[PDB]
């Protein structure tokens, strides 16, 4: 639907919280990868808000404790994902109309995100 | 042998053969991801599938050809629609979660995954062809992350072969890499952050894609753009075949060149990541002293200025001192220049008190085939690759059969996670040496004490328990081999007893000489004469230097000519005529192995500036001394060596020598032989080739030395700053200094300045 | 007719131009694929790692050095063809004669889209204080030269 | 049909017959029988002699009878009297140590310029040619360019700051006898062909 | 008395008197050495090296080569590509011919007719610039088919020129047919006995100018000429007068191939979609890993045709032409022998002008229509 | 004298003089030869224009052609093969006609459009007027001798 555009809109903001929490708790924010559908888009049109497809919150060693990604514009079943690398925990945020960003039934607010990132930081970050 | 029929071709082949080797042996082919020369084969990628017939009774399922043995009268089909459809499918399962980086990825045109996809994938079913079936969200993870200052990890590109983790466990034996989660979620990772072992660069050449890449050379050029120069690595006695990759005069990256006789397809980290300095800062013109300082001079102005300092010289006051890595030709001329020009003192940078030529050389081959391994010294640090032949020797592995395509792709003989035999070897070292693990009979002595341990082994004294179990082991030994390096070869006492033990029992030796071309320079007669003036003893009055000697040998002399490649501070202050010289990377000629094998050096297109090889510089300084030299260039020099009758490339040259010039030991400090050489402390190898000071935690803190402090230290070989380490295995009241040169295994005075 | 501008077709093979996206990022990712397909060995490429704070392109790889020998170049458009990003696209300039061999090796800064004039044209128009006058006109710009403002009155 | 009478004849007489599925066919004659046997070919109706192509096989992955070989293209013009349009190639391997091979000058006049190019570029000598003189390669040029072991004679191309390129060290393209940039080559990059 | 007269060809004309004893030609002056340097390039890369020999009717080299390869690895040329390849081929034929014709309109003093021949050619070349972006050496033919589709403006513009040529060619035939001076200039001179041209291999379409009915597009049909309405011009006794005319007739039969092919032009593909032979569609390079791998691999190290030897003969504005390609299973061709129509064509020049006058011996060569690029290569 | 307002203001007059009495003498080789006969058709000699791949056999010839010329003289090089060795890097072709003759101006193209070769001589034109500098900033000598 047009959800796709509002989901990408929500990808920007999740990224926004990442950069915030990052500067805030003074932990490396690392752009992990750009959309190949931008790099290799040629004369073709591109209206997406960012060019960053995989982000992360890494520690001092650079090993990440939080990984984030959304699926490209040309792939099916678009979801935005959150993974705690090393702790086996994966999340799948969709986008509902009126409700907003959900992990199924529970809304994914800044607050709830910050909670996860903290839990992760304290537990996982090697240095 | 057994009869196999591949497709339409029948072949002979020994019993144990992998069907994969038998397939390639008939001159065919098959996708091949997870298997690697010299590693345990396992069918994990599931690429090498064939169809197998065995009575024609086609087996119902497809076989992993890489872990299937061959039976007598067996048929192997690698072309059927059943095969090829399966292949193209397996190529698709691989590329399924892969990233899409090919243009940006440094694994360019040298990437097995790329080549195999364009070879066996996108299957022709019998208009518009379908390139990709999978239309979901590919796997997204951690990217461009360095494991060490030498190795950078892309996890998204990893295809889960086991090439790397397998290797760490099997070859050097340092389990510092493994997979993590499971399912589609698994990945490579570490917990031993540095990437500990000194053989961690090898995973770089194996990884079938660009997950594990050489950071020393990140983003320089695409693989095809590199001109490749095959040569030998002269940083030590083993002399591993290497490839030097260069674009526009500068040195980009070092890789391993297969040469199974010696090192197989393995390089050591110093061998591979210490190239930073050979292209970075260098002396490009000949220098000469004018007003208490040096200034630019042509080779013309410098040939005269060299005629000056030597016009007032008698031919017996002349010194000829080469570096440790001088060529077999550079040592022959110097022998003749010093012969005609009758002098007693001509020597080489690394020369050992006791000549390595004393003993009969043993082939690495012999080492695998030997029964017992008596070792005094640390192979890891002296002759690093010996670490890796002992890893094979310990596992009981023996020299594979040779197929049409050479070394096997799938040696069934190598099992993964093989048991290691602790009864097969014995190690004796001034510390807890690495391979002391794979040795039952092990004992930590203190510096220059081998002299006594060796006496014990002969059978004329009483050594510790270990040294008794060890005597008895070499006793019952059927065809053992002796390996020894620093103190043994630097100390006439030990070294003499050494050669005796191994004379009585008909066993060969591996002398881990601190001089690279040691066995060969000695073979050329580049040994000092009766007089005595050695590479460290300030003796002669006018001399040639192929290096930077102890400050003690310069100070005094009337005329000095240093033929360096870089400009040392000790030269810009005590030198009269300095001449640009080429590195071993940009040289040409031959060397001789710690096993007596003669290896070739080829010349890389690196920035030499106005440099000329010592073969030329020597001929030029022979004129300014009277006699016209017999050597000009390489072509003609080749005749002189072929005259003395030294075997062609790869052949072994037998040459014994009984004579030894001892010298006393001021035992305060020990020059711990290390792998990294001191002139490699550039850039990234910056931190790994720094020096170190080791002492027992009591004596350590007794002489005011915290566990992590940057101490300055002075020796006959120079002032070096150094990190200080506590080690409960260092003998009390001695200090171990990182002998980052060819002056390792020496005992000397010196102290800690404050 | 150095008085009336010559009309060339919109497809013409002129001085190579490197393009940017709207974002302003350079399209080039220093893959050196264009150089690899060049039958005349006339392209030299040195790659570089983007600066996260201050980016040049989109990936983790941009073109540190990008050099084409205009003497060696035959003008196939093979390079424009091999490109994955739409970076190197032959444009319209042809008035690019000169005196010293090594002056004719154009650089990245001679080819960016923003640039207007060939090396000799702009240089002369330097010591003269007079704007560059191109000698061509085209019915329109290819879609592939998106940005390359040029004389298109038709 | 003048061609079948060649084939029906070579079959009985032990001449190998080469055939690719694309539309060309060969017949490889020994050294001796070549001279006369070819004269017989013209008498048989073989009007026009298209080309003569010299071949150096030194760096060829599969082994062949001898290093050098020459191929001829005999035809019967369809635009004349009783021309069929029967065309075909005849091959003669020629020893590396003996670049000797008789001329067809007696028979076809095309063989004039065509044999001198095969002599100029490959070192192959033709017994009885009016004058075996170099054709295309400069007078003082020594050797024979078109044969494998004679250098293409390339020069590095030059760029701005010591940045050069050596083509012989740059070519990504593989060359038959080359194992490639990975360990080995197999599959569709050992030679590939579609199935119409 | 031996005079040394020497386009970029040199001639050792031995001559006592005013006749001509023997002309001994010397070539090698444009010897670029394509046949060696081509053993060192991709199959795709060689498409830039073919147009550079016969730079006049260059497209025939393009096609001759693409043909021998396509056969070799077995590629299917899309209907639309096959069509565009004959229009393009013959549109290039007229370019070469227009030139030969033009060089003739000056030996003959006709000047406004020439100033037109030049304008025609320029209008043919602009068409090339329209679709290929170049005047010549167009990198347009591909092993699959063609580089890209043709622009919208191309049809309408080809129509203009295809509209004024019909009677245009006739006008030229006329000036030479009603040969005021031309008769006394070319009629007798340059004797080409039908049965000696077939001995020296003067395939040159100035072969049929001496009564031989051999055009390869007819005898050994190739790119679908097999299916075109096709008149092969002929000449009575092989003089230069007829040679000049034959070539003018060939211009109509070209113009008719053009009109005929232009009809059967329907929208579609333009090169063989086989992934092994043809780089992936441009747009999915942002989506398929396979595409990227294929694309990357394609443009670096090319594709690998099977071990084998091939030859397909084609017809140019100068006679038999065709590449003899020995493949060794590599990214580049093991041997590339090019049949130069212009090289064999010249062995028939000593006989051509023997015993004849001398100032005539210019037109006696111009009539053999040689291009040095072809002879020397 | 040589460096005096008078002298100098003559040699600047003389230069501007034969800056317009330039008499091109084309030297066609391959493909480039024909693309110049489209600029000659649109409108003792100084200024030889080398137009095409210069063979090694052909080289000593163009040598004499050049030597046996008047003296205030200039060379233009037409397209890739004359300028560099072109795409043709091998035993049979000279890799820059400047190996044999002083090139005054170089014109890229393969072959260069006719209208670009016009620009090429407007360059060598403004160069014998001595009004031309390289990319370093240096003033360039009108004739290469
Ligand atoms: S590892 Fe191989 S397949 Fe993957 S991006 Fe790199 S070159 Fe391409
Ligand atoms: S990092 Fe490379 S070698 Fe290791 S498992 Fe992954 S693909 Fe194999
Ligand atoms: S073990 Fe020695 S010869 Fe081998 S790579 Fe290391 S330093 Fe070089
Ligand atoms: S147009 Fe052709 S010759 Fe010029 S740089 Fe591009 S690929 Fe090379
Ligand atoms: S112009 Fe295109 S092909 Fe060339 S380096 Fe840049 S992205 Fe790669
Ligand atoms: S530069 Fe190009 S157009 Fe000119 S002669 Fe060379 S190949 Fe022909
Ligand atoms: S299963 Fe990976 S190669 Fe045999
Ligand atoms: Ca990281
Ligand atoms: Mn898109
Ligand atoms: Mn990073
Ligand atoms: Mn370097
Ligand atoms: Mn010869
Ligand atoms: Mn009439
Ligand atoms: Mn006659």
């Amino acid at each position: 639907a047009s959800s796709e555009r509002e989901l990408y809109e929500a990808w920007v903001e999740l990224l926004s919280w990442m950069r915030e929490y990052a500067q805030a708790k003074g932990v490396r924010f690392e752009k992990e990868a750009d959309f190949p559908d931008f790099i290799y888009r040629m004369e073709r049109p591109y209206d997406l808000p960012t060019t960053i497809m995989t982000a992360s919150l890494s520690d001092g060693l650079g090993e990440p404790f939080l990984l984030a990604d959304v699926s490209p514009r040309h792939a099916k079943l678009k979801r935005i994902g959150l993974r705690l690398p090393r702790a086996h925990i994966h999340l799948h945020a969709h986008y509902e109309p009126g409700k907003g960003l959900v992990t199924g039934k529970i809304p994914l607010t800044k607050e709830r995100f910050f909670a996860l990132a903290d839990r992760a930081r304290e537990a996982l970050a090697f240095a | 042998m057994v009869r196999v029929k591949v497709n339409d071709r029948i072949v002979e082949v020994p019993p144990g053969t992998s069907v994969m080797d038998a397939v390639f042996h008939a001159g065919y082919d098959v996708p091949l991801f997870c298997s690697e020369k010299h590693l345990s084969p396992i069918g994990a990628c599931r690429m090498c599938l064939v169809r197998i017939g065995l009575p024609i009774q086609w087996q119902p399922k497809l076989a992993a050809s890489c872990v299937t043995a061959v039976a007598d009268g067996m048929v192997v089909d690698t072309l059927s629609d059943v095969v090829r459809e399966a292949q193209a499918g397996m190529v698709e399962f691989t590329l399924l979660n892969h990233p899409l980086d090919c243009p940006t990825c440094d694994k360019g045109g040298a990437c097995e995954l790329q080549d195999r996809t364009v070879e066996y994938g996108l299957y022709e079913k019998y208009e518009l062809p379908v390139y990709t079936r999978f239309e979901f969200t590919r796997r997204h993870v951690d990217k461009h992350h360095p494991l060490s200052p030498f190795v950078i990890l892309d996890r998204e590109r990893c295809i889960h072969c086991k090439r790397c983790v397998r290797y760490f466990e099997e070859v050097p034996g340092d389990e510092v890499l493994d997979f993590i989660e499971r399912g589609v979620h698994t990945f490579i990772g570490t917990m031993d952050f540095g990437l500990p072992s000194g053989f961690s660069g090898n995973i770089t050449d194996i990884c079938p894609v660009g997950a594990l890449l050489d950071l020393t050379a990140r983003f320089r050029a695409r693989n095809w753009e590199m001109e490749e120069t095959p040569t030998t690595c002269a940083l030590c006695p083993v002399g591993c075949g290497i490839t030097a990759d260069t674009r526009s005069g500068e040195l980009l990256r070092i890789r391993a060149r297969e040469v199974p006789e010696v090192n197989e397809i393995w390089i050591c980290d110093a061998g591979r990541f210490g190239h930073e300095w050979a292209d970075q800062n260098r002396l490009k013109t000949p220098l000469v002293r004018k007003e208490g300082r040096l200034v630019e001079a042509t080779w013309e102005e410098a040939f005269l200025a060299l005629k000056e300092g030597l016009k007032e010289a008698r031919g017996e006051e002349v010194g000829l001192y080469l570096a440790h890595d001088a060529t077999l030709e550079e040592g022959l001329l110097a022998s003749e220049l010093a012969k005609a020009l009758k002098t007693p003192h001509l020597d080489f940078q690394g020369r050992t008190a006791a000549p390595a030529s004393l003993f009969p050389p043993a082939s690495l081959e012999d080492l695998l085939q030997a029964d017992f391994a008596l070792v005094l010294g640390d192979p890891t640090e002296e002759a690093p690759i010996l670490h890796l032949r002992l890893s094979e020797f310990v596992r009981d592995l023996k020299p594979p059969h040779r197929y049409n395509h050479g070394t096997p792709f799938a040696d069934l003989q190598i099992k993964e996670r093989m048991p290691r035999r602790t009864d097969k070897m014995a190690l004796f070292a001034p510390y807890r040496a690495p391979l002391m693990k794979w040795a039952a009979i092990h004992e930590v002595h203190r510096p220059g004490e081998e002299r006594e341990i060796l006496l014990a082994l002969l059978g004329d004294k009483e050594g510790s328990e270990m040294v008794a179990k060890a005597k008895e082991a070499w006793e019952k030994a059927k065809n053992p081999v002796l390996i020894l390096g620093a103190g043994v070869l630097q100390d006439t006492v030990a070294a003499e007893r050494a050669r005796l033990l191994a004379e009585r029992k008909g066993a060969k030796v591996l002398a881990m000489t601190p001089a690279a071309n040691a066995r060969g320079l000695e073979a050329m007669g580049v040994l000092p004469g009766a007089k005595g003036a050695s590479w460290d003893e300030p003796g002669a009055l006018y001399a040639y230097y192929g290096f930077v000697p102890p400050e003690e040998a310069l100070k005094g002399k009337r005329f000095v000519v240093m033929h360096l490649s870089h400009l040392h501070p000790l030269a810009e202050r005590y030198a009269h005529v300095v001449l640009p010289a080429p590195t071993f990377y940009e040289k040409r000629g031959h060397l001789v192995n710690l096993e007596g094998r003669v290896l070739p050096l080829s010349p890389a297109p690196i920035e030499n500036g106005e440099a000329e090889g010592a073969l030329q510089v020597l001929a030029l300084l022979a004129e300014a001394l009277g006699v016209r030299p017999p050597f000009r260039l390489h072509l003609e020099a080749q005749k002189a060596l072929k005259a003395r009758k030294v075997p062609e490339a790869m052949g072994r040259l037998s040459f014994r020598l009984k004579e030894l010039r001892p010298k006393e030991r001021k035992g305060a400090f020990y020059l711990r032989p290390t792998m990294w050489k001191a002139h490699q402390a550039v850039g990234k190898a910056q931190e790994a080739a720094r020096a170190e000071l080791w002492a027992h935690p009591e004596t350590a803190r007794a002489e005011a030395l915290p566990e992590g402090a940057q101490v300055a230290v002075e020796t006959p070989f120079g002032r070096v700053e150094a990190r200080v380490v506590h080690r409960e295995d260092v003998p009390k009241g001695h200090l171990y200094l990182s002998a980052l040169g060819p002056a390792a295994g020496l005992r000397v005075e010196g102290r800690v300045l404050v | 007719y150095p008085d009336a501008p010559v009309a060339l077709k919109p497809r013409f093979h002129g001085r190579h131009v490197l393009t940017r996206h709207p974002n302003g990022l350079e399209k080039c990712i220093g893959c050196s694929l264009c150089a690899a397909a060049c039958p005349a060995y006339a392209i030299y490429v040195e790659p570089a790692e983007n600066d996260p704070e201050n980016p040049v392109s989109a990936g983790e790889r941009y073109a540190k050095v990008y050099e084409i020998n205009m003497l060696r170049c035959i003008f196939c458009g093979l390079c424009e063809e091999a490109c994955p990003t739409g970076a190197i696209v032959l444009g319209y300039d042809f008035e690019m004669a000169d005196y010293e061999y090594s002056d004719l090796v154009y650089g990245k800064e001679d080819m960016l889209v923003d640039v207007v004039g060939t090396k000799p044209q702009r240089r002369e128009a330097k010591r003269t204080g007079k704007p560059v006058k191109v000698g061509y006109v085209v019915p329109y710009v290819r879609p592939e030269l998106e940005g390359f403002k040029a004389p298109t009155e038709g | 049909m003048r061609l079948e009478r060649v084939l029906e004849e070579a079959r009985a007489k032990g001449y190998p017959i080469e055939d690719n599925g694309l539309g060309n066919l060969w017949v490889v004659l020994p050294r001796e029988r070549f001279k006369e046997e070819m004269a017989h070919y013209k008498a048989m109706g073989f009007n026009f002699l298209a080309d003569i192509v010299g071949l150096d096989y030194l760096t060829y992955p599969d082994p062949r009878p001898e290093r050098f070989a020459v191929v001829y293209e005999l035809v019967s013009l369809p635009g004349w009297k009783d021309g069929d349009g029967s065309r075909f190639f005849v091959r003669v391997y020629v020893p590396e140590e003996d670049p000797r091979l008789p001329t067809v000058t007696d028979l076809w006049g095309s063989a004039n310029f065509l044999e001198r190019e095969v002599y100029d570029l490959f070192g192959i000598v033709f017994e009885g040619h009016p004058d075996l003189r170099k054709i295309l390669t400069p007078e003082d040029l020594e050797g024979h360019p078109l044969r494998k072991d004679y250098p293409l004679g390339e020069t590095p191309t030059l760029f701005r700051e010591g940045r050069y390129i050596i083509p012989a060290e740059f070519r990504a393209a593989l060359t038959g006898k080359d194992p490639g940039l990975t360990f080995y080559k197999g599959g569709s990059r050992k030679g590939y062909r579609s199935l119409w | 008395m031996t005079l040394n007269v020497g386009g970029v060809l040199r001639l050792m004309v031995t001559l006592s008197g005013e006749e001509v004893l023997e002309v001994v030609p010397h070539i090698g002056y444009l010897h670029t050495g394509f046949e060696k340097t081509m053993e060192h390039r991709t199959y795709l890369q060689n498409i830039t090296y073919t147009p550079r020999m016969d730079y006049l009717h260059s497209f025939a080299h393009d096609l001759a080569y693409a043909l021998a390869v396509e056969k070799l690895l077995g590629a299917v040329v899309p209907p639309r590509a096959e069509t565009i390849r004959v229009i393009l081929n013959e549109l290039s034929r007229l370019a070469s011919h227009l030139v030969f014709l033009g060089t003739g309109l000056l030996d003959l003093g006709a000047l406004t007719p020439f100033f037109y021949a030049f304008r025609e050619r320029e209008t043919i070349l602009d068409l090339f610039e329209w679709v290929t972006g170049q005047r010549f050496h167009h990198n347009y033919i591909r092993i699959g088919g063609v580089k890209e589709d043709l622009p919208e403006e191309f049809v309408p513009e080809l129509k203009k020129l295809l509209e004024v040529l019909p009677h245009r060619i006739d006008e030229y035939e006329a000036l030479f047919a009603e040969s005021p001076i031309f008769y006394e200039r070319a009629r007798g001179v340059g004797v080409i006995p039908p049965e000696v041209a077939i001995d020296l291999g003067l395939t040159g379409g100035s072969l049929r100018a001496s009564g031989v009915n051999y055009d390869v597009r007819k005898a050994y049909p190739y790119s679908g000429y097999e299916t075109y309405t096709f008149d092969v011009p002929l000449g009575e006794r092989g003089d230069v007068f007829d040679r000049m005319l034959v070539r003018i007739r060939e211009m109509r039969e070209s113009v008719k191939i053009i009109k005929q092919a232009l009809e059967r032009l329907e929208p579609g593909p333009v090169r063989d979609p086989n992934p092994q032979i043809t780089p992936p569609p441009r747009h999915l390079l942002e989506t398929s890993m396979e595409a990227v791998i294929y694309h990357f691999k394609h443009y670096t190290e090319g594709f690998h045709p099977p071990k084998g030897e091939v030859y397909v003969p084609t017809e140019s504005a100068r006679g038999e032409l065709g590449y003899y390609i020995v493949s060794d299973g590599g990214s580049m061709p093991y041997r590339v022998k090019v049949r130069a129509p212009s090289f064999v064509n010249l062995q028939s020049l000593p006989y051509a002008c023997k015993g004849e006058q001398v100032p005539d011996m210019v037109a006696i060569i111009a009539s053999l229509d040689p291009v040095m690029g072809d002879v020397d290569r | 004298e040589r460096e005096g307002i008078l002298f100098t203001t003559l040699e600047k007059l003389v230069a501007w003089g034969r800056s317009n009495s330039l008499w091109p003498a084309t030297f066609g080789l391959a493909c480039c030869a024909i693309e110049m006969m489209a600029s000659t058709d649109a409108r003792q000699a100084d200024v030889m224009i080398v137009a095409g791949r210069l063979s090694k056999k052909m080289a000593p010839v163009m040598r004499r052609v050049w030597e046996q010329m008047p003296d205030p003289k200039w060379v233009i090089s037409m397209g890739a093969c004359a300028s560099s060795g072109g795409m043709f890097n091998n035993y049979a072709i000279v890799q820059n006609v400047d190996s044999v003759v002083p090139v005054d101006v170089y014109v890229p193209g393969c072959p260069p459009r006719p209208e670009a070769l016009i620009y090429a001589v407007m360059q060598l034109q403004k160069k014998v007027r001595g009004q031309a500098y390289n990319e370093r900033g240096e003033r360039l000598p009108p004739v290469a001798a």
